[PDB]
């Protein structure tokens, strides 16, 4: 139930947050797949509300489960299951099962919705498939945040058989269509109670995709806890991953100069996060990127984000998942439009950027080197903690691979690497393009013991270097 | 017993609790929610108050004010809230600015609401007073904008003559919504408090 | 900054930090000693004071009072001290009913004593007021028993503009001499404290 | 340098107060060794001051180290060494060895004392000899405490080579005359830097007393900390016993009412005192039980107090010591006198009690009828723990003893003790005379499994029985 389920000997995920379905299709076997990617996390796949302006946020507000998006109806989504799959790409469905909408009727698929007599045809769905209503209070009060409407929206009841049934259906659906896995949306506002049944039902995967034999879905869950509150992450960790997001706060704080880097030694456990196996973590999200002053890192702050989401990468804990974000300018403001739709994304030229508005964080060098990088060092246990006790952090996963970074004073030590004696290219910087490094070209002695230079004045706090670089 | 009284034209993390999303800017303001959603921060004064008093059933009159600025970004629920937290049941002034109403919610049963639009306060300074008479038995409300003049109070009679209460502990819950109502932020950078027996 | 005040008739543990042989009795009075000698013992309110603004340079004239009952039960080394110890280098009024000497103790050197006889006050309730005017720099003790009206009092200039205090934790440490001097007790049954800054 | 000492096959030592030598011998023969007792912390025995009204504190401003004290010469004291040891009751000196006085000149062996001018020629010591003056003033001041004068008491430096020397010799001597420990007379007020240095000269146990060869003096030390001081008495752990302080405090808080008994199943180190085997625990003392009101317990509320030095007594933690004392209704008032003497303390007539002012807890049914239940147990772990969640708790040493009592609940339980299947003698109330029993002859079926009643109204809120009782 927790199991990543990646296609071997690859590692970790991202979020093509408001791409389209052919287009993911694309990057899935031309970019993803080469790169040793875990998979996506699909944004939204089944009929949401159409509000005005088009938002992200719309995304947001289950109109119906009929697979038509404005990525793509069913003939476009099966068949990026069926291309991205094969690549090794897995997917990840955002699945928004807590609610409906809170407003009026205009459902992306053609599909209406009553918001006022509590009425999805689409469906079917009518007043006695939802709780009764009463709203958001107290944070402090258990079942009102979990059984009343969040935001003014329609909670429906999972705890009915129609209602599981119907989700059950949408999930399972899902689920012969390829998708190994659930980024459940607001899992805080429902009863874990039968969260469990519907995460039952869904039946083994689909094993005409390459799913191991009667291999569960994967599940992980969106859950703000960051403590106080009468919710806990642990009710959900029972029967599937939660998204730590302390994660993000702490670590990120951490980087943006709040604290001591030299304080990630004991990074894990010991900060308030859940057994390494039960998270899925991450540094920014489609939602809190948005939140901004502070210890959130984004791209808009470039630099010690990608030491941070580095740091994440090469360290061993949960499973991460970086993002793909979309340029923006407001709080509400939709990914690329034009008179309805969605422009593409095309990666072009290539130094593997993109244009017309989409960030693609994960083709950034930094970012991607590094998680080939996380492939590469599988099984190995943190060892070989190094700081000049300030903002100068250093370590290795065993002799598969190495990093340090520094956020003040030039790193110009003199160190280890803990593997076999070598020259390796490193990633953050340089890759190894036609056997010769593209950036930093450093020598390893015939036992672990290298020599490092990083200056605060680079383009960069972080090198990498691992076997799979070694030239 | 013990009659508490502060003024904190600029807070300092030092006499405070933080809990979930709370901090403090180099500026001098408590901040809370502004690197989270749909959760609840919390910061209070370190010193627990009295309310009631075991030793005669007295009840503490306590008066408070306080300027705070929220912003949404967007051109409880989701909001700032003054609390009587007890100790380690709750009395609570909410500006619930998604249900867009000012109420005393008692034990999720609000007392007495009345409605407010955030846009006459969102970006500026606003002005709280919160004051319980224990001769009267009337708690009440006032939010105010400077920079205009508008006012959005409310009273009711409150009744804290209940054994269980006795010690709580005075602070700020600024709790944050979901999808658009993810992006609120909650500043306070002053505040003042003050009960009293007889 | 934060200025701090209370008022405290009737002490309860539960505003209150507790080291040592410190307690609280049903009838409401802070006692230290009771069941121990030759140790220290000491008692803070819980909210950390601030003397000292960072963003100023300013600090905090302090005010207060405080009755107390010293007992010896035989018809500093051992006595009862008023401390503003910092926030885990010490300013110390001390009430040191062995080396008969009230003082103004500051880092083990002691600014200002003067002599005053425990037997003045041996068993009934005196009346302590510490103050410190931040303009003038002048700290002040004075000690009186209400029942006759004889007042040890002592005064001097002490300067507290040092970087190093900023936080401090308002509190009472009485320690508890060896051999016969190890049957003092120390009650203290009233304090009322106040900082302030401008 | 830990090691209790005793003759094998007994257990834990007292406290004879300001008692006679040659009547020290009496008790260590006739009371002390019949009741499997380890000993006594025998009244400082080197010459002190004579202090006007003669108080017990006298007893702690030596004039000189001449062997002459109101307890006896040292004829009387050899002869105290030579029948007590043989009787197995190991003899623990008082060494005061951090002052010598302050006030003038009446030494109890016609030795002057020059206070002022620093002065002790039956040594000899003068003002070389002496720390610089200064007081204690800051207990919060490491130095201050240690190298001032403790109540206007002329403070010697432990530094020196010749007062190293004196000291020494003292002990030493002591250790020749017999002794086999020393209670050390408040550590906390000198510098553990020489406090080993001094424990070290001490030349292993005079052979020709009984003790196995090479065997080093037990040295335990009076150190008063409850927190918050800049001492510790962990800083007197690495070369020697201490004093616990909090045992008294909250174990004698947790009977007078002031705690649920329910709460001492984790009683031990988990309350702030050090490793089992580096303490000597007491309830009262000498000093402390002239305290009152609260935590403390003496003989002045009897009740609580037995059940506590029972609670001591039957629980494994650190070496104990149990008091007896002499009736007193000042704070200063000296053990019985006439024109200058001690009061021999007849025990008479046979309920085995004591006349003439001294209260002799030790010969109390309850509490010596435990010490040798002590004995009973050696080596038992703690075991079969049980309560009513309140103030009745249970519990056993192995096959070999079990316990119980009750501050508030009758104790009619049908409980377990899990020992032999037999009847027993309890201690408290009653023993075993003549082959039957004089309070309580209870049953315990074939496995443990006993039928107990200790009710509110009676004597005593406890219940022993150990197969030493079994008839
Ligand atoms: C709040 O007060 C704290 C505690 O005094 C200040 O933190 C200190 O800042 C001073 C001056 O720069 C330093 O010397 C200390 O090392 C700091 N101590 C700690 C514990 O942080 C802080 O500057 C104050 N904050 C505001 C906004 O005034
Ligand atoms: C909160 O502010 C209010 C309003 O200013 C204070 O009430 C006034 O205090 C001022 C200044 O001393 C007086 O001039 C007025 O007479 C007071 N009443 C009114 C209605 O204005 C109040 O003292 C403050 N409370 C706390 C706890 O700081
Ligand atoms: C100090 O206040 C404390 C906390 O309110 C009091 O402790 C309580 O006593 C009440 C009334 O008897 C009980 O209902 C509670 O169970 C107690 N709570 C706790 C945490 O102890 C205490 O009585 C007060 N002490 C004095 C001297 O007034
Ligand atoms: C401590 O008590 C003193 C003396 O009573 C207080 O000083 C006086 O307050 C009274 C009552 O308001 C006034 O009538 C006097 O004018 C004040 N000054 C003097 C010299 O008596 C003082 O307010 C108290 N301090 C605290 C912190 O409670
Ligand atoms: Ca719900
Ligand atoms: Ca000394
Ligand atoms: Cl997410
Ligand atoms: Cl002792």
């Amino acid at each position: 139930q927790k199991d990543a389920n990646f296609a071997s000997g690859r590692n970790s995920i991202v979020h093509l947050f408001e791409w389209k379905w052919n287009d993911i299709a694309d990057e899935c076997e031309r970019f993803l797949q080469p790169q040793g990617f875990g998979g996506v996390q699909i944004s939204p796949p089944n009929e949401y509300l159409v509000a005005d302006g088009r938002p992200w946020w719309e995304r947001y507000q289950p109109v119906s489960y009929i697979i038509n998006t404005r990525s793509g109806n069913e003939s476009a989504f099966t068949d990026m299951t069926r291309r991205c799959n094969d690549a090794g790409v897995r997917i990840y469905v955002d699945a928004v099962i807590n609610h409906m909408t809170g407003m009026n009727g205009v459902g992306t698929s053609g599909s209406s919705a009553d918001h006022d007599g509590m009425n999805y045809p689409a469906v079917p769905y009518g007043s006695g498939d939802f709780h009764s209503p009463c709203e958001v209070n107290n944070y402090q009060d258990a079942d009102n945040v979990r059984n009343c409407e969040l935001v003014g929206l329609r909670d429906l009841n999972a705890g009915s058989d129609y209602v599981r049934g119907v989700l059950i259906d949408y999930m399972n659906h899902m689920i012969d269509l390829g998708v190994a896995g659930f980024r459940v949306d607001a899992a805080k506002h429902m009863s874990p109670g039968d969260l469990s049944v519907i995460f039952d039902g869904l039946k083994n995967l689909n094993t005409d995709y390459g799913f191991a034999d009667g291999a569960r879905p994967f599940i992980y869950q969106e859950v703000i806890d960051l403590g106080g509150e009468a919710i806990s992450k642990n009710e959900y960790t029972g029967f599937g991953c939660v998204l730590e997001f302390q994660f993000g706060v702490s670590l990120g704080n951490a980087f943006q100069g709040g604290n001591q880097l030299k304080n990630l030694a004991n990074w894990g456990p010991e900060w308030g996060l859940l057994e390494g196996l039960d998270a899925v973590v991450f540094v920014d999200n489609h939602d809190n990127q948005r939140t901004g002053g502070s210890q959130i890192l984004t791209y808009k702050n470039p630099k010690p984000y990608k030491m941070a989401i580095a740091f994440m990468l090469a360290h061993p804990y949960g499973t991460t998942r970086i993002m793909s974000s979309f340029d923006f300018t407001d709080n509400d403001q939709g990914p690329p439009q034009d008179g309805s739709g969605n422009l593409i994304s095309p990666g072009i030229n290539d130094d593997n950027t993109c244009s017309n508005g989409y960030v693609c964080e994960h083709r950034w060098r930094q970012v991607y080197g590094m998680v080939g990088f996380r492939n590469a060092v599988e099984g190995t246990q943190v060892e070989n903690w190094w700081s000049n006790d300030d903002n100068q952090i250093a370590f290795s996963r065993g002799s598969q691979g190495f990093v340090a970074f520094t956020n003040g004073g030039d790193l110009n030590q003199n160190l280890n690497t803990g593997l076999p004696a070598g020259t390796y290219c490193d990633v953050i910087s340089g890759e190894l393009s036609g056997g010769s490094c593209t950036g930093k070209s450093v020598t390893v002695g015939d036992n672990g013991s290298a020599d490092i230079s990083l200056g605060s004045a680079e383009d960069d706090g972080v090198l990498a270097i691992h076997v799979n670089a070694k030239l | 017993a013990t009659e508490t009284s502060f003024i904190i034209d600029a807070f300092n993390k030092t006499n405070l609790i933080l809990q979930g999303d709370a901090t403090v800017s180099s500026n001098g303001n408590l901040q809370l929610s502004y690197n989270s959603y749909d959760s609840m921060s919390r910061a209070f004064y370190s010193a627990p108050i009295q309310i009631r008093d075991s030793t005669t059933g007295n009840v503490a009159s306590f008066d408070t004010n306080f300027t705070m600025n929220i912003r949404t970004h967007r051109q409880s629920a989701v909001g700032l809230d003054f609390v009587l937290v007890p100790v380690q049941d709750t009395v609570t002034v909410e500006f619930d600015t998604f249900l867009s109403r000012i109420s005393i919610d008692v034990n999720n049963n609000d007392i007495k609401s009345v409605p407010w639009d955030v846009h006459d306060y969102d970006g500026q300074n606003a002005e709280v007073r919160i004051t319980y008479n224990s001769s009267t038995k009337v708690f009440s409300v006032s939010l105010s904008n400077p920079s205009t003049g508008k006012s959005n109070n409310v009273s009711t009679t409150v009744e804290l003559e209940k054994e269980v209460y006795d010690w709580v502990s005075v602070g700020f819950s600024a709790t944050s919504g979901a999808y658009q109502w993810s992006y609120e932020t909650h500043d306070v950078l002053s505040w003042s408090f003050s009960s009293k027996f007889i």
